């Protein structure tokens, strides 16, 4: 409805619609993968 | 030890600010009277008669280097016959010490390696299929959401009540059916 | 292991300690450094081990800090960032006791597990 | 301690490396050749033995997610039923409404 | 400080006469850098910043206590109502 | 070739590899072919794939569904757990 | 790829018992900031500049043959900082094939 | 790949070959001056960028990406009602545009719009099936489907006769719910 | 001579100093902006001068984009070391690089006296119509630097793509990520000229194209056929020094050079068939929509490969070599922040979460942590490889850890909540917001003037 303080609300908050709850939900079925993608490619930068 | 200290003699701390007297103690706009630097301002950059005003490249002081017989000046090297063969002695840069000041001495060892070269062609050949086929998998894993997610925004629905909306500057007008 | 099983032209030093020597330096003064795990004066050269003597491929590792301070250094000799310590000497560990290692890694595993999921959750 | 010792030396034995299937096309060393590099050579890292690698990295794996699991059955705690949802009374007008 | 003299593993490995070089301390040291005022000052400060970082400064906190009071009072006594542990929030 | 290592058919097919242009053209043509036919075969075909009695069930599909069916989860999965807004107030 | 030169096992037999790798330094030396004399002029300290670039350094092998300082790039090879005219005269890259003409010879 | 100018390279007859490459390579190089030096660079670019198994994968992704883009750009022109190359419609009032309508509904319909819509309760845990049913029939009536999209749902059950609280959050049972206080119909 | 010299070199140092001064020009307007956002009221604009803020951020990102980093990276390192990687006495084409140099100076005079002499209103950097063609003069002389721009820009295009007629080695890899700009910069620019065009027809011809029965989203259409073309232009260069460095420094041969080109390569032509993702919620038709969404996901493929082939050459060094210099560190921070530039540009490339995210402080992070840190760090770690080739001195950057470590943590302090607040949401070109959205613009706005003290650090 409105934004609040001191809010991460990644990928979004408080839907009201059945549209709504997709985007948050395709936001977050991504999210893991992106993590994936960063944490397996920095955890080879290094000597 | 202290490398500074080595060569602390030769440099002897500045007495000008930027290292040039007030102009009026001396002027170093002016060219220089010195026999032999007419292209000298008396603080020793080049003067502007001799890059701007009087540049050779448009046309000033014309004087062509070539000689009659298509020649120029070009100095020998150093020929040392010895053992029945002429050798040419190559010349070697003065001591680094001569030209950066620390002294060359218990210099740090590193050897002579050849390139770090990856091996393994086979294995090398599939990881670069990874590098590029890992990211298309993940791509197409995407690709089906997508077009669902797309399909979804447009639906035809059995919407029941239309409500308009104009964007005006700066206000927002609403139009709306009203009750029978 | 490349000393171990792939190259047999390569000096192969001896592990002095499975765990980094915790050493005072200053700056502006060079160490040298036991790349045989023989002298006396761990970790440095003592003057009579094979670093000192240049015996059989062994040469003294020089080594200078840029700023004072506590650095560890290298006990199993075959640290990458040798005379530094980046924790290769629990690596070479690993590879003489399996069983061990394993052991190690199972319970820092297990710490790293419940502490991630117990705050994220 | 007996046992301990035990299977420290059974794993031991089993882990020990055999010679690399080299994939590159390099030649035998002369017979009789020792050492002839030196120790101020640019380090080569020190890596495990592809059996001794997987024990201790499933040793890992099988910890973390062991680890996960004490978390989640003995740290954490599971929602307990929603309160009931009565019915209550809203307020009566708009903070905002026009008197 | 004076730091002490840690043998290690193979205490017969650091019997040699040291000389001038350093003898191998206790890893206390290294976390402490000698007990280096500074580096505890340094050591303070990467945990104020870090804690700022993730869950803010929390150094304002006596400052904010007062108006904090005032938020919980109003939300508790005109915000929606909240339950269960849900109480304990007030934004 | 699909997802197909080169190197692969560089060995396994020395024939057919044999002019390395031509073989590059191939791969240009074949996968140029490949998405044509998606759009207009797969996402084109009109009144096509509306055939919702005829979903797919695999054969992991039968295995699990089977597998609650025998005890009463799928029974219980199915039952619909609250049909009413308000609980009622002692 | 490149995995190196090819080495057949004859070529790694010594000729004595006694030979091991060679332990030349192959670091230059210690420098800094370039440091120029006062006395010097602009003429002299162009000189001076030009004595000290790292790109005319080598390192002599036992056999008197020199390792050159060397680049992957040609960037690297103009004098530093970078003098108005550069590559005055084309700088040569060397390939290598096996093919040969009689005429280079002689019987 | 041979290293010798006298060994010849083999060539397929086409438009896309080695010797198809080799006439056209040096068509605006200045220095192909020669047999010998024109063969050798020649075969210097064809097993640096041909006999590099990577740059193959490249290859794929390019033509797999033009494939698309030209279908795309057909697709619109042939079928989308509301691109128009032909004038007759164009200068006629709206209403009188019957043969450009005729594309409206089969366009309206693609084949994998009809396949995949069924997949939304992958992305809605209230009411997935809100907007199924439509009694206009423009489109089908929709179904939802029985198993998750495949990929990355994990947060999701692979099946959703697996999922405990599916059924009661269908719009039937809200729609039971609301009708039961009398607050809407659907 | 000063302007009259036509030295390639020369030419180069040009560049690179005419970008510093006016990226201060830049800077400042970064930190009027961030400044205002501190909270909520008004901060240093008056209510009555909002016009001013709206002039402040199109300014900012016009100047940020066609006066600082592509005359930085496509003209000022290019111009300097391109003929000597060719092995070439100097460019091709001499006189035309003099001209360009001067131009793109005399477009900045332009845009800058029209800050003082005209009333100061903004469009954005994007110049969207109506908007865009009911303002005042000044959004005339903005046109005129952009036309006076491209002029320059499509002139060094031509001056670069002569290298192949000429170049007298290897084409290296750098070489190739110039040329593909430069071809990019050749099918782009004749468009976008097209468009300004317009745009001034409609200004100032009484041309009827972006009003009723007229599309205004023709105009997104063609902008953006420019626009995201451009972005790969501006980070192109960027690959191909980072290419350069990590070679170098670590003494290691760059691993799949032909992929690296055939990525550049690729990584061009999808650029240039992409450009609608800019324009999701106009309301385009759902095969449009899937079509660019589909293919800009693609882009991943090629700008993947390269940064694994990036990593692979920093692995494996020796470990005697220092780590600390400077250059080194620009360049394995570039690594660690495309890839979070880029995963978010991933998230905002799927249409249904662009949706939330259009016009959100979100995008402005994902553009900045690409160009702002990204590109600004890729032309340091250039400049810095190239100090002793190039010669100046008089800072203390070549080792400065201070620096780096100072600038990567306050870079992410600034950009890092901007990704927060696009779900919160913040909108973007905006000066005042709802107060409870201050706590992370609170934060953005410290590491915002943080950076700028540590710029001054470096004299
Ligand atoms: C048992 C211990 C482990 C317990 C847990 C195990 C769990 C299971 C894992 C799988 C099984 C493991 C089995 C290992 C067995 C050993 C095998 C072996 O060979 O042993 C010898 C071998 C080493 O032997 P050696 O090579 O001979 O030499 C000894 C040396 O020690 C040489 O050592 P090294 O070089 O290998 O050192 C390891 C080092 C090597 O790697 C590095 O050092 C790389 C560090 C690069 C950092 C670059 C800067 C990054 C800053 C980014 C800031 C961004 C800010 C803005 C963000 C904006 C976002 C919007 O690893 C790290 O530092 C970890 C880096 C991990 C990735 C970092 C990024 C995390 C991102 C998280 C998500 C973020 C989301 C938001 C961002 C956007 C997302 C799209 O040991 C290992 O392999 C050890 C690996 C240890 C991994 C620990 C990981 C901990 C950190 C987790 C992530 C952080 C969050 C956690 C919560
Ligand atoms: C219950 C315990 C069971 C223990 C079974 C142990 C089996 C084992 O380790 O066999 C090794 C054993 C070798 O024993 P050894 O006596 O040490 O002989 C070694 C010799 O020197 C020479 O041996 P070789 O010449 O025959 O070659 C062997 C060597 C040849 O190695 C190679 O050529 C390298 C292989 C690794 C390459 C990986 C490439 C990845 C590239 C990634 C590229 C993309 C990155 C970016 C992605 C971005 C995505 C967005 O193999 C390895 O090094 C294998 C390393 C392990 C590979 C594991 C791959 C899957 C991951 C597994 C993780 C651990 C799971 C534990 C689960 C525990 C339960 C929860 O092999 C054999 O007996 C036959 C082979
Ligand atoms: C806040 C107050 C200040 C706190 C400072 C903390 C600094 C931490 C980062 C240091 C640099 C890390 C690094 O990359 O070191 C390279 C270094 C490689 O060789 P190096 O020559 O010693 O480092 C040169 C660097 O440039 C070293 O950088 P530098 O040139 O500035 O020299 C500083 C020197 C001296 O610095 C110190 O003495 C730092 C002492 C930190 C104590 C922290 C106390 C609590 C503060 C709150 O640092 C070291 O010797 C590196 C020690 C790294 C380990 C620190 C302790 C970790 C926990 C055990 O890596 C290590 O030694 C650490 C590897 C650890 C294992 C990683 C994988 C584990 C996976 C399983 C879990
Ligand atoms: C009744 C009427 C009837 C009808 C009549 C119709 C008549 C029709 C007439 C048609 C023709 C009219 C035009 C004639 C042009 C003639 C050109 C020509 O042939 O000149 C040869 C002539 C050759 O001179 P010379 O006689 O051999 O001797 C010259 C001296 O010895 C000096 O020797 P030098 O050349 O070696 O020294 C030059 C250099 C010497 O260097 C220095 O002063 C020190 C070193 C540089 C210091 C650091 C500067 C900042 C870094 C800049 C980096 C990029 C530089 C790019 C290259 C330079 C571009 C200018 O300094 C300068 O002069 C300029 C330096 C750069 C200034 C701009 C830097 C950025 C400032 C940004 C501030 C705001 C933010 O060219 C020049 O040297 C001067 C050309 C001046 C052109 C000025 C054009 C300015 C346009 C500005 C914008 C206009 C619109 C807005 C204006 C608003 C005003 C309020
Ligand atoms: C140089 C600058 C630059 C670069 C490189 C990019 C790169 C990309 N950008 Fe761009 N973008 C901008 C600058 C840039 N952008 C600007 C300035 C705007 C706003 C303009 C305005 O609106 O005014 C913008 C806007 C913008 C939007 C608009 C959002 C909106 O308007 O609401 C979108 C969405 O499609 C987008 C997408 C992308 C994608 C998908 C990439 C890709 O290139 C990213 C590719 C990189 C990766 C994906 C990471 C590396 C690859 C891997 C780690 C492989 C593994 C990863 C996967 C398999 C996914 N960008
Ligand atoms: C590459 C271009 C570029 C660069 C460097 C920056 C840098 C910065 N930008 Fe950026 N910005 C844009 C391009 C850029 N920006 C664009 C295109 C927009 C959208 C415009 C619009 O909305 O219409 C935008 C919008 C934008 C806004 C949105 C205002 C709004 O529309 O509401 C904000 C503030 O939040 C902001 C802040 C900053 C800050 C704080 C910095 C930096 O100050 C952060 C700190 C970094 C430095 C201070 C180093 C920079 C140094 C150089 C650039 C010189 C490099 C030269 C050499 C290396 C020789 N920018
Ligand atoms: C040289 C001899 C003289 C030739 C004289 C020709 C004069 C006329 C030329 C006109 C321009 C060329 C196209 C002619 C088309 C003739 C047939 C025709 O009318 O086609 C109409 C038809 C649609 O008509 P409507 O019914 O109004 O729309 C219904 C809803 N969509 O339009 C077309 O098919 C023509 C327009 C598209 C032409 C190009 C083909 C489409 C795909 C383009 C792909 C571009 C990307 C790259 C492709 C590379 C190669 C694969
Ligand atoms: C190996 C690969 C194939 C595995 C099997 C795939 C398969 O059979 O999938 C079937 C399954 C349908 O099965 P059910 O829903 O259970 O039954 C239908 C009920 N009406 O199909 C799917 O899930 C959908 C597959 C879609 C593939 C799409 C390919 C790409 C199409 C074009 C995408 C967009 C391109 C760009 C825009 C184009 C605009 C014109
Ligand atoms: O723009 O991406
Ligand atoms: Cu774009
Ligand atoms: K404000
Ligand atoms: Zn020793
Ligand atoms: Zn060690």
């Amino acid at each position: 409805d409105i934004p609040w303080p001191a809010r991460t609300d990644w990928g979004g908050h408080d839907p009201a619609t059945p549209f709504a709850e997709l985007m948050i939900n395709t936001h977050s079925m991504f999210w893991p993968v992106a993590i994936f993608i960063y944490v397996s490619a920095i955890y080879m930068v290094k000597k | 030890k202290s490398y500074y200290d080595d060569f602390k003699d030769r440099l002897k701390p500045g007495k000008y600010t930027q290292g040039r007297c007030p102009q009026s103690e001396g002027d170093y706009r002016q060219e220089s009277k010195t026999i032999g630097r007419e292209h000298l301002n008396d603080d020793g950059t080049r003067s502007k008669r001799y890059t701007v005003k009087e540049a050779d490249a448009l046309g000033y002081h014309y004087h062509p280097p070539i000689d009659k017989k298509g020649q120029v000046y070009v100095k020998g090297p150093n020929t040392v016959i010895e053992r029945g063969q002429t050798w040419i002695k190559g010349y070697e840069l003065p001591s680094m010490e001569y030209t950066y000041g620390p002294k060359q001495e218990d210099i740090p060892f590193y050897p002579r390696v050849k390139l770090n070269v990856w091996g393994n062609y086979n294995l090398v050949m599939k990881v670069e299929f990874l590098f590029f086929y890992l990211p298309t998998i993940i791509v197409f894993g995407i690709c089906i959401p997508v077009y669902t997610i797309n399909f979804a925004q447009e639906e035809v629905i059995y919407t029941t009540m239309t409500v308009k909306v104009t964007g005006r500057q700066w206000y927002w007008v609403y139009e709306v059916e009203s009750p029978t | 292991t490349w000393t171990e099983i792939w190259w047999e032209h390569d000096p192969t030093p001896k592990v002095a300690q499975y765990r980094p020597y915790v050493c005072t330096v200053e700056s502006g003064k060079v160490y040298w450094w036991c790349a045989c795990g023989e002298s006396k004066t761990q970790p440095w050269v003592d003057g009579h081990c094979k670093c000192s003597k240049r015996e059989g491929g062994f040469r003294p590792r020089r080594w200078e800090p840029e700023h004072d301070g506590v650095r560890l250094f290298c006990g199993c000799k075959s640290c990458f960032s040798s005379p530094t310590w980046n924790g290769g000497c629990f690596t070479k560990w690993m590879q003489s006791n399996p069983a061990g290692g394993m052991l190690y890694c199972f319970a820092a595993a297990f710490g790293f597990g419940t502490l991630t999921v117990y705050r994220k959750f | 301690a007996a046992v301990r010792s035990q299977i420290e030396a059974a794993v031991y034995k089993w882990t020990r490396p055999r010679p690399p299937r080299l994939g590159v096309a390099v030649p035998r060393s002369p017979p009789g050749t020792g050492i002839l590099f030196h120790t101020n050579m640019q380090t080569i890292r020190y890596s495990l033995s592809p059996k001794v690698w997987v024990l201790v990295t499933g040793a890992a794996l099988v910890g973390v997610f062991s680890g996960q699991r004490f978390a989640q059955t003995v740290l954490l705690s599971k929602n307990p039923p929603n309160p009931p949802r009565y019915r209550e009374k809203p307020p009566v007008r708009h903070p905002h409404t026009p008197d | 400080y004076t730091p002490s003299f840690e043998r290690g593993l193979n205490p017969e490995l650091t019997s040699g006469d040291y000389g001038d070089m350093p003898k191998p301390q206790p890893l206390i040291d290294f976390f402490t850098q000698n007990r280096n005022p500074w580096f505890g000052f340094a050591m303070f400060c990467g945990f104020n910043f870090l804690w700022w970082a993730f869950f803010g400064a929390w150094q304002i906190r006596p400052l904010w206590a007062s108006q904090r009071k005032s938020l919980a009072e109003a939300d508790r006594l005109y915000g929606p109502t909240k339950y269960g542990v849900g109480k304990k929030y007030i934004n | 070739s699909i997802f197909t290592p080169m190197d692969w058919m560089f060995y396994y097919f020395p024939n057919y590899s044999r002019d390395k242009v031509a073989l590059m053209a191939r791969q240009i043509k074949i996968h140029f072919a490949i998405g044509f036919a998606l759009v207009f075969l797969v996402y084109h075909p009109p009144y096509k794939g509306a055939d919702y009695g005829n979903f797919h069930k695999s054969p992991l599909y039968w295995y699990k569904y089977n597998q609650l069916e025998r005890s009463g989860q799928l029974q219980e999965n199915l039952r619909i757990k609250r049909d009413w807004f308000y609980d009622e107030d002692p | 790829i490149y995995e190196g030169q090819t080495v057949q096992e004859s070529e790694l037999i010594p000729q004595e018992d006694d030979w091991v790798i060679e332990e030349t330094n192959f670091c230059l030396g210690r420098n800094c900031y370039v440091r120029f004399r006062e006395e010097d002029d602009l003429a002299r300290r162009a000189l001076h500049q030009m004595d000290s670039q790292l790109n005319k350094m080598h390192t002599r092998l036992r056999d008197g043959t020199v390792i050159p300082y060397m680049s992957f790039h040609p960037d690297e090879m103009v004098d530093r900082p970078a003098p108005i005219h550069t590559f005055s005269e084309k700088p040569l890259l060397k390939w290598t094939w096996d093919e040969t003409y009689e005429e280079a010879y002689d019987d | 790949p041979p290293t010798r100018l006298s060994t010849p390279l083999y060539s397929e007859g086409g438009a896309f070959t080695v010797n198809w490459w080799r006439n056209r390579y040096g068509l605006y190089s200045r220095r192909q001056t020669d047999p010998m030096l024109a063969e050798f660079l020649f075969r210097q670019q064809v097993k640096e960028w041909f006999y590099d198994v990577p740059s193959y994968n490249y290859a794929a992704l390019v033509g797999l990406a033009l494939g698309i883009l030209v279908a795309v750009i057909w697709r619109h022109f042939l079928f989308n009602p509301d691109v128009y190359v032909r004038r007759q419609e164009l200068r006629k009032m709206w209403p009188d545009r019957h043969r450009q309508f005729a594309y409206a509904v089969p366009y309206l319909n693609p084949q994998l719009k009809n396949l995949l819509l069924p997949y939304k309760n992958s992305f809605i845990d209230n009411e997935p099936d809100y907007a199924d049913y439509n009694p206009v029939g423009l489109r089908p009536q929709r179904v939802m489907a029985i198993r998750r999209i495949p990929g990355f749902f994990w947060a999701i059950p692979q099946y959703f006769f697996e999922d405990p609280l599916y059924t009661s959050c269908s719009t039937k049972n809200m729609q039971t719910i609301y009708k039961k206080l009398g607050y809407s119909e659907l | 001579f000063y302007i009259l010299v036509n030295n390639n070199k020369r030419i180069g140092i040009y560049y690179i100093k005419l970008s510093i001064i006016i990226g201060i020009l830049g800077i400042v307007l970064s930190y009027i902006i961030r400044v205002e956002l501190y909270n909520s009221g008004n901060r240093i604009i008056k209510y009555d001068n909002v016009n001013y803020y709206n002039m402040v951020i199109t300014l900012h990102g016009l100047l940020m984009i066609f006066y600082i980093i592509m005359p930085g990276l496509y003209g000022g390192i290019p111009l300097y070391i391109l003929p000597i990687l060719s092995v070439i006495t100097d460019i091709v084409l001499p006189r035309i690089n003099n001209i360009s140099i001067i131009i793109v100076l005399i477009s900045y005079i332009v845009v800058i006296n029209s800050i003082v002499i005209e009333y100061n209103i903004g469009t954005g950097w994007t110049l969207y119509p109506p908007l865009s063609i009911i303002g005042t003069v000044i959004v005339n002389m903005i046109l005129y630097g952009l036309i006076i721009i491209g002029i320059s820009s499509i002139i060094s295009a031509i001056n670069f793509m002569n290298i192949l007629i000429v170049i007298d080695g290897i084409i290296y890899v750098y070489i190739w990520s110039i040329i593909i700009t430069s071809v990019l910069l050749i099918i782009s620019l004749p468009i976008l000229n097209g468009i300004l065009l317009m745009i001034l027809s409609d200004i100032y011809f009484n041309s009827i194209y972006f009003i009723l029965n007229g599309d205004v989203v023709l105009y997104q259409h063609l902008f953006w056929y420019f626009g995201h073309p451009e972005v790969y232009i501006l980070i192109l260069p960027a690959f191909g020094i980072i290419s350069i460095i990590l070679s170098v420094l670590n003494n290691k041969i760059i691993f799949g050079m032909k992929s690296m080109i055939l990525a550049i390569i690729m990584i061009s032509i999808l650029g240039s068939i992409v450009w609608a993702h800019h324009i999701y919620t106009v309301g385009l038709e759902l095969d449009t929509k899937i079509y660019f969404n589909n293919l800009t996901l693609i882009i991943s493929i090629p700008t993947g490969n390269k940064i694994y082939n990036w990593i692979i050459l920093y692995i494996g060094s020796y470990n005697i070599l220092y780590n600390g210099y400077q250059s080194l560190i620009f360049s394995i921070m570039f690594i660690i922040i495309f890839i979070i530039g880029g995963i978010t540009g991933i998230i905002i490339s799927i249409d249904i979460i662009d949706i939330g995210l259009h016009d959100t402080y979100y995008i402005v992070s994902h553009f900045h942590y690409i160009l702002s840190i990204g590109a600004v760090i890729s032309l340091l770690a250039g400049i810095l490889l190239l100090k002793d080739i190039i010669g100046y001195y008089n800072v203390i950057i070549k080792i400065n850890k201070y620096f780096g470590l100072l600038l990567f943590i306050n870079i992410n302090i600034i950009f890092t909540p901007q990704f927060i607040i696009g779900f919160n949401v913040m909108p973007r070109r905006i000066l005042e917001y709802s107060d409870n959205i201050i706590v992370w613009n609170l934060i953005s706005s410290i590491g915002s003037i943080s950076t700028i003290l540590i710029l001054l650090s470096i004299f």
